[PDB]
């Protein structure tokens, strides 16, 4: 059920992120960006009223974080809108241009 | 942690 064009960014910097969250100051507003180490992800997001970074590893046709694995990072997303991903914080509130627009 | 944080 998590929806990539709500939250995915292919072409982002870590700097562009921080300054995107800095805008929406609620836990667990967060987006995904490629970065340039191939089969790499950053999840960037708010937890404890603070920005933070992980990276997702992409083997083959799945994607790692920590000890979980899913079949696509849409699928990741998704389990991590249900179960928390950084202490008690979900993924809450995906941020992209549209969502600060409005 | 470092530049980047572990998830659960």
């Amino acid at each position: 059920q998590a929806e990539s064009k709500e939250w995915y960014h292919a072409s982002l910097t870590r700097a562009q992120a921080e300054h995107m969250l800095m805008r929406v100051p609620r836990d667990g507003a967060f987006l995904v960006r490629k970065r340039n180490e191939p089969n790499s992800y950053a999840i960037s997001f708010r937890a404890e009223g603070k920005i933070k970074h992980c990276r997702v590893q992409q083997e083959g046709q799945t994607v790692m974080l920590g000890n979980s694995e899913f079949d696509s990072l849409v699928d990741l997303i998704s389990y991590y809108e249900k179960h928390p991903l950084y202490r008690k914080m979900k993924l809450r509130y995906p941020i992209n241009e549209e969502a600060l627009e409005k | 942690p470092g530049f980047y944080v572990e998830a659960n």
